[PDB]
Order: C-alpha cells, then sequence, then structure tokens
C-alpha cells in the first residue's frame, strides 16, 4: 500500500554517500547546506512554511538512495522545491527558482548547475518522483504543534511563548535527519517537551488531565520519554556546534 | 514491495487500445499479463517539459493515494516506459497512472436511447454518489468538475467518480483565490457563473443535483452555450439570483453586470412534479441558489430519498444487452 | 471537413396512419393517409381512391386529426411531428391551383419533461374546444382551440397517474372529459378527469376507476346514444358509462393481439378490429331500448369477417370498403360483403398497394448483365414477409416475391444462379410438446429441404420449460432461383438457433463457393447469448451440404470475407479465422475492446466496427504481424443502426435516433492522439431508420453514360421503406449547393411553417446540432418545380468561388441544367 520513511540513526551509516566515502561529517553539512538552500530560496520566493518543509523532506529522502558524490546537492534542493510547489499548490516556475538560486549562491556553488541550470534541475524530476516512489502528500510537525497547542488551555502569553520556541525548533530540525528518524506527531510533542524544559512550564497543568504527568499520551501514543529525549538531544546539538543559542 | 511506484515497466500491461482522451494525455485500456486484470492507463508526459510533469496529473495522484472508498475509483500504481538507461538526462519517457477500469460512463449509457432507470435504480445510483462526495468532502477535498463524463459505472451496478484532475484542498478557518472557471457549464453552480473567487464543497452538490434532475428526465437540466444563457436558464427554474434568497449574492463580482431577463420565481417544483416526492425535495435542496442554504453531502444521504437505501441489495442497471441488437 | 449529398430514391410508403373526413370540401369524402414525412390527401369515389395532392412536411408525422369547429364550412387538419412543430391546415383550390394553409403553429417542446412509453397521444375533443396531448410522463398538455391562438400557446395540468397507456377525449359529457387506462403497481386501471380551461386544471370526472385487464391497451370514445367507452385488452373488451360494466371474453381474440380499431356506424353500433396474424373483427354493440325511450347497451358481441394485411391503422369508406394501411405490408382496400363467399369469408380484396415495408437487409445485383442492376431487398414481416426485385425503368418496376415468413438476411451466390436468404417463421407450442406453424411458408414450400444435426450444443442438462400457447421462432437458410425465384432449397437450424449474419465467398486455396451462416443459441433466460455457430454449407445440384462448422461462445451477428479470410462479430471479439487446407475455420487474431461488435465493414486491410453504443472504429490488419491494430475511434457515443465505408479517409454511420453522421482520419498527424481521434464531420437528420447500407446503384449504366460531379454510390433502406442515395462532393460543388439551400429556404414556403434548417439538424433527446457536411437533395431537386420568378429570386446574387471554374453570375435557365444533371444519379 504505502512505503516506509523512516530508519534507525544506525542506518545512517550505510547511505550511499557514507559507503563511497563521504565521511558522517561531510554528509550532515552537506544536508543543512542544501536543507538551508531550499529554505532560504523558498523564504526568497514568498512560499509557505509548508512548501519549504515538503521540498526539505523530499531532499533528505532523496539522499537515502542516491550519494551526494554523483547529485549535486543544490540542483536537488532546487528541484525538490519546485516539485514541492506544485505538490502544495505554492508553484512557481523554474527559471525564478534558478533566478534567486544564482542571487544566493556564489560562482564555485552556482557551478553545480553547469552550463543550463534549468534544464538540469528539470531533469531531475523524473529520478526525484521515481526515488520518492511518487508518495507526495506529507505531515509536518507544525499542525501538529497548532492542533496541540489550541487544546491547551491557561496563560496566553505562556503558551505562545512555548508555540514560537517550539516552532523554531521544528524549522531547526529541518536540517537534520530527524524529519527520517520520527513521525512528525512526535517531533512536535518532542519540541513541545523541549521548549517547556527550557523555559521552567509544566504542560500537564494547561490539559484536560492535570495530574497526568506524561503529558504528551494523550496526544501521542507509545511515545517514550528516550525517544523524546534523543529528539531534544539532537536539536541542542545544532546550537552548540554552531555559535548560536536556545531562542528563550 | 507494492509501495514503490515508478519503476515497473508498462511491457507488464498490453494495450487492448484507446479508450478516451483525458485532458492531460490520452486513456488506454489494458490487461495485466501477470493477474489478468483489466486496467486504464492514463498517459502522462513530462516529453513537453514545459513546466515539467503536469499538475493535473500531480493532484490525482498526490489525492488519490488518500481516498479510500467504494465510490472512488483506484489508481492501482503507476508504470514507466522503457526508459533510457545511464543517461538520465537524456531519459523523455512517459508514465502511465494505472486505474481500474469500468465498463461504462454515465453520458454513454443516457446518450443510448434506453438505458431506462427505475426509481429504486436511481437511490442506488445517487447514494453512492453522495457517499463518495461526503467522503471525499470529510477530508476536506473538492472535486470541482463534476460531470456524467467522470461517473463511471460498472455492470455490477458499482459508481466511482473518477477525474480528480481538478480537486484542491479547501480550509473554512483560511479562504485563498481560486480558479474563476471550474465547473463545466452544463453542470456549473450559480455562485461560480456569478464569478466566486472562494468555491465552497456545495459546488460540487450543485452539480450532483444537476444530475439528479437529469437521471428523470435522460436529457441535461441546464444546457447553454454562453455563462449568461446558463444563469438564465437557471433563472427561469431555480428563480432569479435576489438578495431576499441569498442575502451575499451582492457582494459577488458579477452580480450587477449579469442580470437575468426577469428576476423570476422558482418553479422547480412544478416543472419537475412527475418526480417522486421524496426525490423532489432532494433536487430542491440540492438546487438551492445560495451555497450557505444549499444542504451538504451528509444531509442528502439523511434524507428520505437516500437514507434507507441498502446497497447490499444493489439494483443492477437496465441490462438491454439482446433486444436492442435485434430489435 | 467532408462533403456528402443525400437524395432519396424511393419515397415511404409505410402507413403510418389514417383518417377520413370532410378535408378538400365540406361535400367530399377524404382519406388521407399519412407515410413518414409525407400526407396523401385522396377523394373517395365508388371505384376506389382519386388522388388530389400530395405534400411533404419537414418533420415526421406524429399526430393527425381531422375536426371541424363551430364556424368553419369543412375540416380542418391538425399535425403535429415528433420534435413537437405543431400546427392547423386547410385546404384552399382555386380552380387548377392546390395549395394547403397554414393557420396555426408552433413548437409545443417543454424545457423539462420525461417522454412517455407509449409515445405521444393527440386528441381532439368532440366539441372541438381543445387539443389534449400527452407527451411526458405525469403532464397533459392543453392547446385552447380559440380563434386567436394562432401561435398555439399551451398550458400543462399536472397528471397524477405517471404511467399512461391511451386517452379519448368522451361524448355526451357536460364538461370536456377525458377517459384514460393508466398503470400503477396495482395493475392498470380506467379513470376520467373533466378538463377546465377556466380554471386550468383537472376536476372530478363523471365516473369510477374501474380496475381493468393488466394488459388493457386501446381506449374507444362511444358516441351517443350509448356514450361511455370500450377498452380492448388481449384477452377481453369491456364496455364502462358509470354505472354500466359489461364484458366479453370471445376465445378468438386472444391468439392474436389486436393493434387497431375504427368506427364503422356514426352512431356507434359497429366497430372494427384488426390484429397482427392480419385477422380482421367487427365488434357488434347489441342494442336495447327501455320504455322510457333510454338506448342501453345489452351486450358486446365480436364477428371474425376475413384476413387482411397486417394492419397498422384501420378506416372505413362509407361505400362499405375499408382501407388496410399496414406498415409491415402491402397496404390494401377490402370490401366487406354481407353474404360470406364459399370458404366462409366476408373479406375480399379490391385493390394492393405496393409498401416495401421493413427493409431488413438489401443487396445490389445485376442479373440480366444489363449493367444498370437490380436492388433486391428483404421487405415486410410475418405474413408479410417477401422478397423485393427493384430497377429503374419514370417510374420504378417492382416484383414482388411472397414468403410468408420473416426475412433478414440476402446474399447474392453467381456461381450458383441463386440467392442465399435467412428466414424466421413462428410456431407456437401445441399439444404434441413439439410446436406448429400457423401457416405454410417458403421454409416450408421449399422443393428440397434439410435440418441441422449438430451436436455441438446436444450435452445441454439446461432446462428450458414450454408452456402451450408459446410462441418461438424457426430460422432457416433458403436457396432462391434468382429467374424463378422458386424456394429451391429450405435448411432449418438447431431448435432456438437463431440465425443472425450471411454471406457467400470462396475462402482460402479453396476453389468452392460457399454460404457461411452465423447464428446464436437464443434462451429467454440469457440477458446475452453465450453460444453460436458459424456453419458452412455448400449449395451443388439441389441440395445444401453442410461443410463444417465452429463453434463460438457467443452471437454472429455479423461476418465479412476479408481477403480470403473470414471476418467475425462474436459479442465483443471481432475475430479473423483462416480457411484451412482440411476444410476447417482456423482462428488468425481477435480484437476485444467492443462491448458489442454488431455492424462491419471492410476496405483493402482495414476494418469498420460499428457498436450498440460506441459508435464507430476503424481496425486495420496488419498482415507482417498476423494481428489487429486499433486506427482511430469515434469518441462521441452514439447507438449504430448500421454502417458504411464511403472511401480510405470517410465513414459513414446511422443512429437509432434517425440520424446520419460521417466519420474522418483526422489526417493531422502531429501526435498519435489525434491520428486516432475520428471527427464527426457531418450530420443529418434522415428522419428515417436505416437498417442496410449497400454500394451500387440502379442507373442504367452504360459505354459513355451521362456523368455527374457526384462521386460514389451509397444506396440504403429504412423501416419505413425509404431508399435513398448518399453520394460524396467536391469543396466546390457543395458550397454552391448549400448556398443554393439557404436561398432555397427563404424562396420555399413550408407546411406548417417548419423551418428546414431544424428538421435536418443532428437531433436526440439530449442533443440538437445544426447539420453540418450533407446537402438535401429533395431541396436542391425542388428547384425544378418552384415557380419561375422564385427561380431567379433564387438566383440572384449567385457567384463562384476559388477559381479554376466557371464565370461567377449564374442565371435560372444555368441551374435547371445544373439541377437535372444531379437528377440523373436518382
Ligand atoms: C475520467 C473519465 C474519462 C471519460 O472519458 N475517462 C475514462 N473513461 C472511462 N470509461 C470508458 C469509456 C469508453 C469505453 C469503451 C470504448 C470502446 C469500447 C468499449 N468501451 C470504456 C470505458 C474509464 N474507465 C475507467 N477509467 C479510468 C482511467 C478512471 C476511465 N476513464
Amino acid at each position: 500500500t504505502k512505503p516506509c520513511w523512516y530508519w534507525d540513526k544506525k542506518d545512517l551509516a550505510h547511505t550511499p554517500s557514507q559507503l563511497e566515502g563521504l565521511d558522517p561529517a561531510t554528509e550532515a553539512r552537506y544536508r543543512r547546506e542544501g536543507a538551508r538552500f531550499i529554505f532560504d530560496v523558498g523564504t526568497r520566493l514568498g512560499l509557505h512554511y509548508d512548501t519549504l518543509a515538503t521540498g526539505i523532506i523530499y531532499f533528505h529522502r532523496f539522499y537515502m538512495f542516491h550519494s551526494f558524490k554523483q547529485f549535486p546537492r543544490y540542483v536537488t534542493g532546487a528541484c525538490c522545491l519546485f516539485l514541492a510547489g506544485k505538490v502544495e499548490e505554492t508553484p512557481k516556475k523554474c527559471k525564478d527558482i534558478i533566478k534567486t538560486a544564482r542571487s544566493l549562491l556564489n560562482d564555485v556553488q552556482f557551478g553545480q548547475f553547469g552550463d543550463d541550470p534549468k534544464e538540469e534541475v528539470m531533469v531531475l524530476e523524473r529520478i526525484l518522483l521515481q526515488t520518492i516512489k511518487f508518495d507526495l502528500q506529507v505531515e509536518h510537525p507544525y499542525q501538529f504543534l497548532l492542533k496541540y497547542a489550541k487544546q491547551l488551555k491557561g496563560d496566553k502569553n505562556k503558551i505562545q511563548k512555548l508555540v514560537q520556541m517550539a516552532w523554531t525548533f521544528v524549522n531547526d530540525s529541518l536540517c537534520t535527519t530527524l524529519s527520517l528518524q520520527w513521525e512528525p506527531e512526535i517531533i512536535a510533542v518532542a519540541v513541545m517537551y523541549l521548549a517547556g524544559r527550557l523555559c521552567k512550564f509544566e504542560i500537564q497543568e494547561w490539559t484536560s488531565k492535570p495530574m497526568y504527568r506524561r503529558w504528551w499520551e494523550q496526544f501521542v501514543q507509545d511515545v517514550p520519554v528516550d525517544v523524546l529525549e534523543d529528539i531534544c538531544h539532537q536539536i541542542l546539538d545544532l546550537y552548540s556546534q554552531g555559535k548560536q543559542q536556545m531562542p528563550h | 514491495t507494492e509501495s514503490d511506484w515508478g519503476k515497473r515497466c508498462v511491457d507488464k500491461f498490453d494495450i487492448i487500445g484507446i479508450i478516451g482522451e483525458g485532458t492531460y494525455g490520452q486513456v488506454y485500456k489494458a490487461k495485466d499479463k501477470d493477474t489478468g486484470e483489466l486496467v486504464a492507463l492514463k498517459k502522462v508526459r513530462l516529453d513537453n517539459e514545459k513546466e515539467g510533469f503536469p499538475i493535473t496529473a500531480i493532484r490525482e495522484i498526490k489525492i488519490l493515494r488518500q481516498l479510500i472508498h467504494r465510490s472512488v475509483v483506484n489508481m492501482k500504481e503507476i508504470v514507466t516506459d522503457k526508459q533510457d538507461a545511464l543517461d538520465f538526462k537524456k531519459d523523455k519517457g512517459a508514465f502511465y497512472l494505472v486505474f481500474e477500469y469500468m465498463d461504462h460512463d454515465l453520458m454513454g449509457l443516457l446518450e443510448s436511447g434506453l438505458v431506462h432507470f427505475s426509481e429504486d435504480h436511481i437511490k442506488s445510483f445517487m447514494k453512492q454518489l453522495m457517499e463518495g462526495l461526503e467522503y471525499c468532502h470529510k477530508k476536506n477535498f473538492l472535486h470541482r468538475d463534476i460531470k456524467c463524463s467522470n461517473i463511471l459505472l460498472n455492470n455490477s451496478g458499482q459508481i466511482k467518480l473518477a477525474d480528480f484532475g481538478l480537486a484542491r484542498l479547501y480550509n473554512s478557518e483560511e479562504s485563498r483565490p481560486y480558479t474563476n472557471k471550474v465547473i463545466t457549464l452544463w453542470y456549473r453552480p450559480p455562485e461560480l457563473l456569478l464569478g466566486e473567487e472562494r468555491y465552497t464543497p456545495a459546488i460540487d452538490v450543485w452539480s450532483c443535483g444537476c444530475i439528479l434532475g437529469e437521471l428523470f428526465t435522460k436529457k441535461p437540466i441546464f444546457q447553454a452555450n454562453l455563462e449568461l444563457a446558463q444563469l438564465e436558464l437557471i433563472s427561469r427554474l431555480c428563480g432569479s439570483p435576489c438578495p431576499a434568497v441569498w442575502p451575499d449574492v451582492i457582494r459577488l463580482p458579477y452580480f450587477n453586470t449579469m442580470k437575468p431577463k426577469k428576476q423570476y420565481r422558482r418553479r422547480l417544483r412544478e416543472e419537475f412534479s412527475f418526480i417522486p416526492s421524496a426525490a423532489l425535495d432532494l433536487l430542491d435542496h440540492m438546487l438551492t441558489l445560495d451555497p450557505s442554504k444549499r444542504c451538504t453531502a451528509e444531509q442528502t444521504l439523511q434524507s428520505d430519498f437516500l437514507k434507507d437505501v441498502e446497497l447490499s441489495k444493489m439494483a443492477p442497471p437496465d441490462l438491454p444487452h439482446w433486444q436492442d441488437c435485434h430489435e | 471537413m467532408s462533403y456528402n449529398y443525400v437524395v432519396t430514391a424511393q419515397k415511404p410508403t409505410a402507413v403510418n396512419g389514417c383518417v377520413t373526413g370532410h378535408f378538400t370540401s365540406a361535400e367530399d369524402l377524404n382519406l388521407l393517409i399519412a407515410k413518414n414525412t409525407r400526407l396523401e390527401i385522396y377523394v373517395v369515389t365508388a371505384e376506389g381512391l382519386r388522388p388530389v395532392k400530395e405534400v411533404g412536411m419537414y418533420g415526421k408525422i406524429a399526430v393527425m386529426e381531422l375536426f371541424r369547429p363551430k364556424g368553419e364550412s369543412k375540416d380542418l387538419l391538425f399535425i403535429l411531428t415528433a420534435k413537437y412543430n405543431a400546427c392547423i391546415l386547410e385546404y384552399k383550390q382555386s380552380g387548377e391551383s392546390i395549395d394547403i394553409i397554414t393557420r396555426a403553429h408552433g413548437n409545443v417542446q417543454d424545457r423539462i419533461g420525461r417522454p412517455s412509453e407509449t409515445g405521444i397521444i393527440g386528441i381532439i375533443d368532440p366539441e372541438c374546444r381543445m387539443i389534449g396531448l400527452r407527451l411526458y410522463d405525469g403532464l397533459f398538455k392543453v392547446i385552447p382551440l380559440d380563434r386567436d391562438n394562432k401561435e398555439l400557446k399551451a398550458f400543462n395540468i399536472r397528471l397524477e397517474e405517471l404511467h399512461v397507456i391511451d386517452v379519448k377525449f368522451l361524448y355526451g359529457c357536460q364538461a370536456p372529459t377525458i377517459c384514460f387506462v393508466y398503470q400503477d403497481p396495482q395493475g392498470r386501471h380506467v379513470k376520467t378527469y373533466e378538463v377546465s380551461l377556466r380554471e386550468k386544471e383537472f376536476n372530478k370526472g363523471p365516473w369510477k376507476q374501474e380496475n381493468v385487464e393488466a394488459e388493457a391497451s386501446m381506449v374507444i370514445a362511444v358516441p351517443e346514444p350509448f356514450g361511455g367507452a370500450i377498452i380492448i385488452g388481449q384477452e377481453s373488451i369491456t364496455y364502462h358509462n358509470g354505472d354500466k360494466y359489461l364484458a366479453i371474453a370471445p376465445p378468438i381474440i386472444k391468439q392474436s393481439t389486436i393493434v387497431c380499431h375504427n368506427r364503422v356506424d356514426p352512431n356507434g353500433s359497429r366497430y372494427l378490429l384488426g390484429d397482427m396474424e392480419g385477422r380482421l373483427f367487427m365488434l357488434l354493440l347489441e342494442k336495447e331500448e327501455q320504455m322510457d325511450g333510454t338506448v342501453t347497451l345489452k351486450d358486446l358481441r365480436v364477428e371474425l369477417l376475413g384476413e387482411t394485411s397486417i394492419a397498422e391503422c384501420l378506416t372505413y369508406l362509407d361505400n362499405g370498403v375499408v382501407f388496410v394501411g399496414s406498415r409491415l405490408g402491402d397496404s390494401q382496400l377490402v370490401k366487406l360483403n354481407v353474404d360470406s363467399n364459399e370458404q366462409g369469408s366476408y373479406v375480399v380484396a379490391m385493390e394492393t398497394f405496393t409498401n416495401l415495408g421493413p427493409i431488413v437487409d438489401m443487396c445490389v445485383v445485376d442479373l440480366e448483365r444489363q449493367g444498370q442492376g437490380q436492388l433486391v431487398t428483404c421487405s415486410g414481416a410475418f405474413k408479410e414477409g417477401s422478397l423485393r426485385i427493384i430497377r429503374n425503368g419514370q417510374k420504378l418496376h417492382i416484383r414482388t416475391v411472397p414468403l410468408y415468413e420473416s426475412p433478414r438476411k440476402i446474399c447474392y451466390q453467381e456461381v450458383s444462379q441463386c440467392f442465399g436468404v435467412l428466414s424466421s417463421r413462428i410456431e407456437v407450442q401445441d399439444t404434441s410438446g413439439g410446436t406448429t406453424a400457423l401457416r405454410p411458408s417458403a421454409s416450408t414450400q421449399a422443393l428440397s429441404s434439410s435440418v441441422s444435426s449438430s451436436k455441438l450444443f446436444s450435452s445441454s442438462t439446461a432446462p428450458h420449460e414450454t408452456s402451450f400457447g408459446e410462441e418461438v421462432e424457426v430460422h432457416n437458410l433458403l436457396i432462391i432461383d434468382q429467374h424463378t425465384f422458386e424456394v429451391l432449397h429450405a435448411h432449418q437450424f438447431l431448435q432456438n438457433e437463431y440465425a443472425l449474419s450471411l454471406v457467400s465467398c470462396k475462402l482460402g486455396k479453396d476453389p468452392n463457393t460457399y454460404f457461411i451462416v452465423g447464428t446464436a443459441m437464443v434462451y429467454p433466460e440469457e440477458a446475452e447469448p453465450k453460444q453460436g455457430r458459424i456453419v458452412v454449407f455448400q449449395y451443388s445440384d439441389g441440395k445444401l451440404q453442410t461443410v463444417a462448422e465452429k463453434e463460438v461462445k457467443g452471437a454472429v451477428y455479423s461476418m465479412v470475407e476479408f481477403n480470403g479470410k473470414l471476418l467475425a462479430s462474436i459479442n465483443s471479439t471481432v475475430r479473423l479465422y483462416e480457411w484451412t487446407t482440411e476444410k476447417e475455420l482456423r482462428t488468425e487474431c481477435n480484437h476485444y475492446n467492443n462491448i458489442m461488435a454488431l455492424y462491419l465493414k471492410t476496405k483493402g486491410d482495414f476494418i469498420l466496427v460499428g457498436d450498440l453504443m460506441r459508435s464507430v472504429l476503424l481496425l486495420a490488419y496488419k498482415p507482417m504481424e498476423g494481428n489487429f491494430e486499433e486506427i482511430a475511434r469515434d469518441f462521441n457515443p452514439n447507438w449504430m443502426s448500421a454502417v458504411e465505408i464511403l472511401d480510405d479517409d470517410n465513414f459513414l454511420g446511422a443512429e437509432n435516433a434517425f440520424n446520419l453522421f460521417v466519420c474522418q482520419k483526422d489526417s493531422a498527424a502531429t501526435t498519435d492522439e489525434e491520428r486516432q481521434h475520428l471527427q464527426e464531420v457531418g450530420l443529418f437528420h434522415l428522419g428515417e431508420f436505416v437498417n442496410v447500407f449497400c454500394h451500387g446503384s440502379l442507373v442504367m449504366q452504360n459505354l459513355g453514360e451521362t456523368s455527374t460531379p457526384t462521386q460514389g454510390s451509397v444506396l440504403f433502406g429504412t423501416v419505413n421503406g425509404m431508399i435513398g442515395l448518399v453520394t460524396s462532393l467536391s469543396e466546390s460543388w457543395y458550397n454552391l449547393l448549400l448556398d443554393m439551400q439557404n436561398r432555397l429556404n427563404k424562396v420555399i414556403k413550408s407546411v406548417g411553417k417548419i423551418e428546414h434548417s431544424f428538421w435536418r439538424s443532428f437531433h436526440t433527446e439530449r442533443k440538437t446540432e445544426p447539420a453540418t457536411g450533407f446537402i438535401d437533395g429533395d431541396l436542391i431537386e425542388s428547384f425544378l418545380d418552384i415557380s419561375r420568378p422564385k427561380m431567379q429570386e433564387v438566383v440572384a446574387n449567385l457567384q463562384y468561388d476559388d477559381g479554376s471554374g466557371m464565370k461567377r453570375e449564374a442565371t435560372a435557365d444555368d441551374l435547371i441544367k445544373v439541377v437535372e444533371e444531379l437528377t440523373r444519379i436518382h
């Protein structure tokens, strides 16, 4: 019926990229740069947050089946965003994506697009569709962050701070392979869990079950803290590695 | 696995012939050598490459892998032309969308002189169609082009909605500008003939009502060539759009510009007096001018006409297969 | 685009209705006989009928009624066409000049309505206050006959009873009253209503709703003194007049369904009844007058008079001559004698009016080597079945060959100097367990005879019960001599075997010429037949030899010879067989994308397929591969009655809606999508049902024969007998002739003021399209019959186009020659 789109962390040691001699740090760097490229290009074009995420998910899934050494990442990214626009009904012309990609990329980077940027991107669409197995519908942590937040009742200002902080954590997780490890529902909970710990909020008080200390179980069944802890740990790693700090 | 679409070859199917021409590509009937199942392949060509894979097909793939209902046609898989190898850039082959094959289309059956539909035949027909629309509508998807060509019939009596190439998600909280021309003129709703930019799920209900009346007359109700003439025909039957029956008609862009010959009074019950009473109320409710006062798909199922129809006791449509051959 | 020309060689001959009245003068007795689109006016003489006038109407004549409103000297005529064109007509004669006046006219079609099962019914009030029309289920339409209603404006009264069988206005009522039989789930009932023009609704009727025979079919309004109505069924005749109820159920009428009724004595004492086996009865109303002076109906009585042709309409001439109008057979004038003849019959035929009747199939063959060609038609049905030999010589010369059983298909086998004809006759389950024929016929009067002994389906184990009195069809292959038309041989097919297709040809390397018949095993239980045979016969030395048989799992509706191979249509499958050196059929290849392959035609390696609902499909045989290939299909859905191939790119079809269309290859081969789309380039409402298309012409072709601009000769036959020719035209000749049509239509006065453009428009219940690609030959050939002033008016401003042609200006005398050259083809 439907394909399985989730791997174990241990499995990422065996992507095509890894097996062609790319080390873990480099593939992680490539994923961040490609994702952020998709994010930045689409933001300049005015694209909805779901359209940006859909392109990023296509991108992340793509490099579970192909190597970064044989498919230049920024071409792939542009192709993903191009298709994502058509899937999420926020379409853009390929020539406008190229235009923006050129504005943001230096001369070396735009070298990936070769002599004819548009064709290199348009050609890849065939591979992209086959690779993602024509499973175009994608759900994202955003919708669950809001669906779950709507069921919280309490201080209007403390909950809005939780949501925005969690929302930022969602945007940051698109640069990681979490999209490939955990369903979006879990991601939405994990970012709520993290924003809560950092803001010293006790979310259970805002739920319909205020004495149910594992507040998330009423939103997402069967999620152990260990799963939530791993996701939280991975998100904060990006901040510690970079110069950026937690939003608070 | 069964889920790894886009890889299998079109070779596995033998092309019986071209059954119809689809908006994005022609449709062919075919047989799976392995299973013997009869399937219909819709040809999708990216070879034009004007803007890549067609969005009409993208909608139909995106939506029909999500929608599972007996009254919704199932895409079985997607196959590819024997493609060029090692030359991913040089590949200009086509993709085919596999569907279940349906023997007939509603328009073709009605166009044949004597496909006679009894009251109980229409009950089984409309119940399935509206259940499917209810399913799609509960999933917040709007099948905008509802016509007699799109309703497909199997000799079993199973009815299935088919061409989702013009379907988009509708949010009730967040209105978005939408394409102005979304339905075929004969089955188009009045708000879209007056230029409604934010279409409702009720636009589909209006179409299904046009069909409801058509099944009792064997002739489309509103046949016109131009948008104004269509508004006149609708007005002759349903009444002219007026603020008293449609308070927000004034907000529609073309209301002042587009006027019927007269401010007609509704005659729907008079011109359709031959229709059973249980059905006439259904027609009256579906053909309501104000989309906010027009019944929903669920409400049609909770009607005296369709409430108690049991699909288990399916009534086959008229089978004139042998007397018609040798009159 | 394509350009074609349609001309009528023989006018419709079947009688669709007949009335007698005082239409031409208040003094004369007139018989108005209506054939499809044609009205004939006669005057009754002591010898027969004197013809006086014939007009064509741009419509199929559906309702024809004579009435005389107060203030008129003579009867007026109402005619309603099947496209709902209504009009009131008057006969006016100025010495030698006879013309028809359109007094009122209009189209009474409703935007919304369900056409009724029992068809359009039209009746007129005895006081001629209104015309009643039953057009749609649940609605009664009233045209009030006031002096001011020149447009025939009308209103609808809601009718609760949705399924109406028949209705008549009643005599002897205080208000206009309708009496009708209707059907609901509880059976059939007879009910009455009163009709109020002031209130524009029904009021309670004069008498009660008796429930009547389940198959009650016809309503008779009986005049004073009796009043009330008579109801005719399958087993009983009942008379209802308020409290009165009478029922006669004589066993004689149960035998054959009665279909027509006519009043003999204006006072209602005597009526005529006719049934499908051709019997003519007298229905007598026995009178009893009570002391108070009142006349009561004592009893109903039925007396058998004799036999006529199966009558569609009956009408009595006061001289005691009864006109028998038949759609299925020859029409007649018969005499009712007071004394029976020595055989017991009171009916003696006077005159016989030739009716080509149902033309089920036809073949064009040159029997005498004159080169002219003759048309041999399968004509008539049941006891009226016949073959007709038709040749030009200015009228058509027609020889009639009675068969007394139904002919279905005909093919000519020259090698044997004979025809092969498929026929069926009706036998009835009798007390022996077998069946008995109602009369001897061609298949029983053959010189030599044979019966299939095939064991193919003999395993049976499928039960089919028989009840005494039920009808069955018995199918035969007749071998008929081409000079004498003697039935040389008759071969009877298996029980429940229907013969559907016949060909005469040689196959493969086999020098023998064979008769090949395709059959289907038809059982009442099966909705679609699931068994069939292809049988190869040889006619040799006065005997028919069964050469080979091939079992198929379906009905072989149509077969055609294909380059030494045999093409077959078995239900959905289209198959090509090869004839082996072992004299058995062997399958080469198949095609399955058809709902039902009813009609087949071939040219070269190309095959045209006609489907019940999938219109036309152009196939090709690919010899390099040994299989078929779909070249192109007409995607617009149409119901097919017959198909023909005009040329390699143009295909002609006939719809069951009385329409003709032409499909061409798109010849814009930029995309495979376009090649495959046959595009309907021609649309024309013929007004007739085309059963058979046949290439050939009856014109006396000779070395150096007058040539015409029209190219090709496709002849067609219809159910009402019309024979017509379809031919191709160059773009220049079409444009000339079409531009002339538009000019002629402005000049020529139509009966009922019916627009010609409307009449020829493509018309189904769902669609109406303007005609395209077709020239109405009859309109073109009517140029020669319009007066000189009108001719010159037509040719004003006539110009030639596209160069490479003549001087643009055209005169009336030039055109008179062109049309006459065009009349050579027919
Ligand atoms: C999206 C509607 C559009 C309508 O034209 N296409 C379409 N029409 C179908 N009906 C059809 C038409 C003709 C024939 C035919 C022709 C010749 C001989 C015998 N049969 C059979 C079936 C159909 N059946 C399954 N599908 C799937 C692709 C959804 C279909 N799609």
